[PDB]
């Protein structure tokens, strides 16, 4: 059941040498020696990346280079390419000879820079006062990579209540964008003086603050 | 009985493939230098000696044989029944070719041969030497019906450029072992008849004892049928005394069953080299058999 | 090429059953294994189940395990599965991968199965297209369609995003473009959240300059197809 | 008219050697039917005979 744990996401700059290392167990990687490596795109389907683990597959270039150790694989790689980045699942055959994959682990290519996202809050429009409901949308733009946590909170309070993240998605500048939305009512939101989207990218971190204003 | 896997070579060097077939007890032998069975085994023909087939196309059933003579010399052949195999003969015949022989191949009996027509006949060697053999004419003959009843089914598979494999595949049905059955009352009255000429110094001193052991192409009754190499055991015949009354053991009359078994090897007049194969017979596997004659040995550790 | 394609998926019902076939073509599919796996948005892999070639073995994951059957079919060169109780953990998109070949290479020796077969218990050489499956219980409803006021990116230089949030709706996807398309440039609709009564909701938003507020006008067209429904809601400084 | 490599054994047995000739279509025959991408092709008597 427990998939062979490797971290979700890891980042390199390109040419730079690096080496992804997962996790295994006695039923399967310490039970046999077939432990496989594969990658997938977003927008790609998967391909393989190490099968027989000392010796690379099919038509890949030869800078990726698989070991293994007890219970636990890795893969060292030299001249980080930019193509690839994507999800990497290492896989490794249980002793009931049944399979099971891993975590996965995101390549992102330093060198672009991580730019703060651009964060801003649609309050409930007018429109949406009168109809019993109301709707926070907190639009996050302008961040790279795709790896923000968001967080609503009230004006002195937490409000993890009513949260709906949207993952983030490419932007035509390769940076990411994604929108949250808090449900509330008319009553919660205009009874609390402000509402407040904190949203933590990688390391630098941002938030907005919106307000009711009364206009015509 | 074994239904047996390994690999083999196609007419390329690098492609190989699996294929099983079935095997006998007697055709391989189980490695006990490791620490158990673990199902390994190995031929022994392979690690004795070479190997290759026997012309599956050429079956190995008898043929009515005749030897014929040169220019310048002659057969010379007696026509006395009781005229045993040296001494002197008057009843002759001049031939230039054999009569009709049927040479076949046999261990410790005669099949289909030339009967011994009138009186029963014992020779050897040497009687006096305990180790010669004691060679038999019989009077008459016995119905043998040694059989398998089991359908042989064949795979015949490509290995080489044109050098085919015929692999003993699997059998239809409930696969019985095989057997042989012989009459019991003439097979009695055949025995009265050897026993009433046994008495060369004697009055009443007959026993027969089963081979104490040996190689298995002398410690049982080989023969070769329809190809295979059948192997119908002698165990109902050394049970028998007929030492003080004939007539005493005249009355069990029996259904003489017993377990023949086969073989698809041979080496044949123990020369240790290549042995060869033998292919299936597609079918259920009969064999009649006739006989004409006997082979002993004395036993020279007794009294 | 060893080209797969895949057939049956697509929003479904939960409960009943759902034939997921899988055909192929460019090789022989008389001897060759086919194994099925599932990942879901936002989620990696899960090996779902794998068949051998000659209908002698086949395995399924001890979640989906007696839920699903798994079947082939020779004749038409085909791979099937029979979901059962379909359920929304069900929501993934399916692929249908091969084997990596047939023999093994041993001192540059390549051995086989029997009856020349093609074995191995390794990766997979090649993948399916995939299909996506989206099992729920929901009734395909309509968008309730809102505006999202100005709200300033940031204080100086006078610049807005705006937004048109759709929202209570399902099943996936809805288009919102601005003016039947016209205005076409800034516009980014993010992926749909299930929402927690089974609906969706998404907001298409836009940043723009505040000075084109008023002056330039919005009108945001919204449209789902699976309800086929169209609505029309302008987008202006919030009075409240 | 085709130009074709295969391994072939050295003098050494553990060692082999990948070398190339030409040859038609007629000797040979199309095989492994992935029908038209670079097949691999076979002896017309290699698979009956010597
Ligand atoms: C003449 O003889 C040679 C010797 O065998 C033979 O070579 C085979 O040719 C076939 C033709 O397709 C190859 O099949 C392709 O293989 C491509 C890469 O193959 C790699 O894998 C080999 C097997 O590895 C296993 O076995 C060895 C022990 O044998 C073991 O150590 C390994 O760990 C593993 O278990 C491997 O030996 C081979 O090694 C060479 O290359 C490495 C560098 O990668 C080098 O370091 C070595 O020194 C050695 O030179 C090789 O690495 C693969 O790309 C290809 O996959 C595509 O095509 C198939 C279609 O066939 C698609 O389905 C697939 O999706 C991909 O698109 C395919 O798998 C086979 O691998 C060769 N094997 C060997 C040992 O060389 C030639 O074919 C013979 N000549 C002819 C005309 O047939
Ligand atoms: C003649 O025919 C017989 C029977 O048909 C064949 O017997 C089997 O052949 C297969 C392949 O030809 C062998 O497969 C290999 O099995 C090995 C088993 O050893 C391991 O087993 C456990 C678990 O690991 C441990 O206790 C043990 O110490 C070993 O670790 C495996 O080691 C092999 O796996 C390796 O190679 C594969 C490539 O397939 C790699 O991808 C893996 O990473 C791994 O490194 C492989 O699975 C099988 O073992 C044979 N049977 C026996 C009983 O040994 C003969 O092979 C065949 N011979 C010829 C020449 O054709
Ligand atoms: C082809 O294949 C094998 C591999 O070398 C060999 O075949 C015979 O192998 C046996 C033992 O491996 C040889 O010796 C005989 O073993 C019989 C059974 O094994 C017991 O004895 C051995 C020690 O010899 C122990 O290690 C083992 O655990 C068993 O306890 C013995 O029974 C034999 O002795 C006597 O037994 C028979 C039956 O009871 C008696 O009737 C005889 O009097 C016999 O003396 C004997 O010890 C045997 O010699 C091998 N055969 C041949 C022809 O050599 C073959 O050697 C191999 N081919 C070649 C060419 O090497
Ligand atoms: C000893 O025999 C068993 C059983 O095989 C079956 O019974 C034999 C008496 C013969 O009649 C065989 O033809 C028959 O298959 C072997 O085990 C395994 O048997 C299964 C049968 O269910 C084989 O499956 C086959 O698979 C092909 C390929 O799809 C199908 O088309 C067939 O219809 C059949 O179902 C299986 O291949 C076989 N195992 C292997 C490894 O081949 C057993 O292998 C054998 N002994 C040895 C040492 O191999
Ligand atoms: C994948 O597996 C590797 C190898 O096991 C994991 O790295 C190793 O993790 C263990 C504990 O999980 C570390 O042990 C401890 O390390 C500290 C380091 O200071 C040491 O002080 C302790 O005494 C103890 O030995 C081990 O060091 C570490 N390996 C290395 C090279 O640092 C890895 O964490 C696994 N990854 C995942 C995602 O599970
Ligand atoms: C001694 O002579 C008798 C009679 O001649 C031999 O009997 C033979 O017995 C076998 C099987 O019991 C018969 O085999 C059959 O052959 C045909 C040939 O097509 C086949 O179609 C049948 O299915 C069956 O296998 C054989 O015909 C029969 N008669 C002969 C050979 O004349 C007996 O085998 C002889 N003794 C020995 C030791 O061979
Ligand atoms: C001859 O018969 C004897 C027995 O009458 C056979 O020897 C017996 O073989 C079994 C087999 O396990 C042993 O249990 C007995 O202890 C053996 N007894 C004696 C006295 O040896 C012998 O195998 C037979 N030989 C032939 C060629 O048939
Ligand atoms: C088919 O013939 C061509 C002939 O050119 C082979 O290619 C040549 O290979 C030699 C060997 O080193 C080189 O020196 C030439 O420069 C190559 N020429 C070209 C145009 O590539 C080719 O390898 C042959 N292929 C097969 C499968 O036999
Ligand atoms: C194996 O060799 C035999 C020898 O005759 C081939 O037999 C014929 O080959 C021609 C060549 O195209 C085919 O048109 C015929 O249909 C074959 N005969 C039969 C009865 O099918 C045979 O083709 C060879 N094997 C293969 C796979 O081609
Ligand atoms: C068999 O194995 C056991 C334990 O693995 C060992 O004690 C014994 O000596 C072995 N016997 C052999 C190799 O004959
Ligand atoms: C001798 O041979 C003749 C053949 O002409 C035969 O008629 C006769 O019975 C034979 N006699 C003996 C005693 O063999
Ligand atoms: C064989 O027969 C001859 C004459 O027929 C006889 O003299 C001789 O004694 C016989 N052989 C034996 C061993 O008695
Ligand atoms: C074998 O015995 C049978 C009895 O049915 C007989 O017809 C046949 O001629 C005998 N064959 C010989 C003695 O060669
Ligand atoms: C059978 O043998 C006895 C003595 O061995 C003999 O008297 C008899 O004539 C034989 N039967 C025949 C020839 O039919
Ligand atoms: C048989 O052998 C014995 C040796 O024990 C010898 O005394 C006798 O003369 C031999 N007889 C014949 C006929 O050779
Ligand atoms: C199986 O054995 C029977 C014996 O009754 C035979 O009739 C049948 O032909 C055999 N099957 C074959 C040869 O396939
Ligand atoms: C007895 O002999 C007959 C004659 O062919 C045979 O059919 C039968 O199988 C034998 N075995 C018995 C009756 O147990
Ligand atoms: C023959 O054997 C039986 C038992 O096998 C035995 O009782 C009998 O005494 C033997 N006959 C002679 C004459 O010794
Ligand atoms: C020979 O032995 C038989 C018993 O088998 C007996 O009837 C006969 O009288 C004996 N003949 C002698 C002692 O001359
Ligand atoms: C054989 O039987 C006869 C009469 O039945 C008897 O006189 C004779 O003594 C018996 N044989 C022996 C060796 O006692
Ligand atoms: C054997 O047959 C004879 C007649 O041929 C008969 O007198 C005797 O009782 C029979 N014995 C048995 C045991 O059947
Ligand atoms: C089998 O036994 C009886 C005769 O004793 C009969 O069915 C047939 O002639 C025999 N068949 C043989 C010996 O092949
Ligand atoms: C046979 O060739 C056609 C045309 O290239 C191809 O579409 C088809 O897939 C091939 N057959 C197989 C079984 O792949």
């Amino acid at each position: 059941q427990s998939a062979l744990t490797q971290p979700a996401s890891v980042s390199g700059s390109p040419g730079q040498t690096i080496t992804i290392s997962c996790n295994g167990t006695s039923s399967d990687v310490g039970g046999f020696d077939s432990v496989s490596w594969y990658q997938q795109s977003p927008g790609k389907a998967p391909k393989v990346m190490v099968f027989d683990v000392s010796h690379r597959p099919s038509g890949i270039s030869n800078r990726f280079s698989g070991s293994k150790s007890g219970n636990t694989a890795s893969l060292t790689i030299s001249g980080l390419h930019i193509e690839d980045e994507g999800d990497y699942f290492c896989s490794s055959l249980t002793d009931r000879s049944h399979r099971i994959f891993g975590g996965g682990t995101k390549v992102t290519v330093l060198g672009q820079p991580k730019a703060a996202p651009s964060v801003t809050l649609f309050p409930p429009s007018s429109e949406e006062l009168q109809a019993n409901k109301a709707t926070l949308v907190c639009l996050i733009s302008d961040f790279y990579p795709g790896a923000v946590t968001v967080a609503w909170k009230a004006d002195s309070s937490p409000v993890k209540a009513g949260v709906e993240t949207t993952t983030p998605s490419k932007q035509s500048n390769n940076k990411y964008a994604a929108s949250s939305y808090l449900s509330l009512t008319p009553e919660q939101w205009k009874s609390h003086k402000s509402y407040s989207c904190q949203v933590t990218h990688e390391g630098s971190t941002v938030e907005k603050t919106v307000a009711p204003t009364e206009c015509s | 009985i074994k239904n047996c896997s390994f690999n083999m070579t196609t007419e390329l060097r690098d492609k190989n493939r699996k294929v099983y077939s079935l095997f006998y007890k007697l055709d391989v032998v189980q490695i006990n230098n490791g620490n158990n069975s673990s199902n390994l085994y190995r031929l022994i023909n392979c690690n004795t000696s070479a190997l290759t087939q026997a012309c599956p196309k050429v079956t190995f059933e008898p043929i009515p044989i005749r030897y014929c003579a040169p220019a310048g010399y002659a057969i010379l052949k007696c026509n006395d029944k009781e005229f045993n195999g040296t001494g002197l003969c008057k009843n002759v015949s001049t031939v230039q070719c054999t009569h009709g022989i049927r040479p076949v191949v046999s261990t410790q009996l005669l099949l289909n041969g030339s009967l011994a027509e009138g009186k029963v006949m014992i020779r050897s060697e040497n009687i006096t030497n305990n180790v010669k053999n004691i060679i038999v004419q019989l009077n008459e003959t016995v119905t043998i019906n040694c059989t398998r009843p089991n359908n042989n089914t064949r795979k015949s598979v490509r290995i080489g450029p044109g050098q085919t494999f015929y692999a003993t595949g699997d059998i239809i049905g409930d696969i019985r072992q095989a057997h042989c059955n012989v009459s019991g009352s003439q097979w009695n009255r055949a025995l009265h008849q050897v026993v009433g000429q046994l008495r060369e110094y004697w009055n009443t001193t007959i026993i027969f004892k089963n081979s104490s052991g040996g190689d298995l192409e002398i410690t049982t009754h080989s023969f070769n049928c329809g190809g295979e190499f059948f192997y119908c055991n002698t165990s109902g015949l050394f049970n028998s005394n007929w030492t003080h009354n004939d007539t005493a053991s005249m009355k069990p009359n029996d259904t003489i069953t017993l377990p023949c078994r086969i073989k698809q090897i041979i080496n044949m007049w123990q020369r240790v080299g290549q042995a060869i194969y033998a292919p299936p017979i597609q079918g259920v596997i009969r064999c009649e058999s006739n006989i004409t004659g006997l082979i002993l040995t004395r036993d020279g550790g007794g009294n | 090429q060893e080209q797969l394609v895949e057939s049956g998926g697509g929003v479904v019902q939960p409960g009943g059953s759902l034939r997921l076939s899988c055909l192929a073509s460019g090789f022989t599919f008389h001897k060759y294994g086919m194994h099925w796996v599932r990942q879901a948005p936002g989620k990696g892999l899960e090996w779902v189940a794998l068949i051998s070639d000659d209908g002698m073995r086949k395995y399924h994951s001890d979640s989906m395990w007696g839920r699903v059957t798994i079947s082939r079919d020779n004749s038409k060169n085909t791979l099937y599965l029979q979901f059962s109780s379909l359920k929304v953990e069900d929501t993934a998109m399916f692929f249908c991968a091969r084997e990596a070949g047939g023999p093994i290479w041993h001192d540059d020796v390549k051995y086989y199965d029997f009856n020349d077969g093609y074995y191995n218990y390794h990766y997979m050489d090649v993948w399916g297209k995939g299909t996506t499956v989206t099992v729920s219980s929901a009734s395909t409803k309509g968008p309730s369609v809102f505006p999202l006021a100005p709200s300033s990116k940031s204080t100086s230089g006078g610049t807005a995003a705006l937004g048109c949030l759709v929202k209570d709706y399902f099943p996936e996807p809805v288009t919102v473009s601005w003016n039947s398309g016209a205005l076409t440039s800034g516009v980014h609709t993010f992926p749909a959240v299930l929402q927690s009564s089974g609906l969706y909701s998404l907001s298409s938003v836009v940043t723009v300059p505040s000075s084109s507020l008023g002056t330039q006008t919005y009108i945001c067209n919204v449209n789902h197809k699976p309800s086929n429904t169209k609505v029309d809601k302008r987008v202006e400084p919030k009075s409240c």
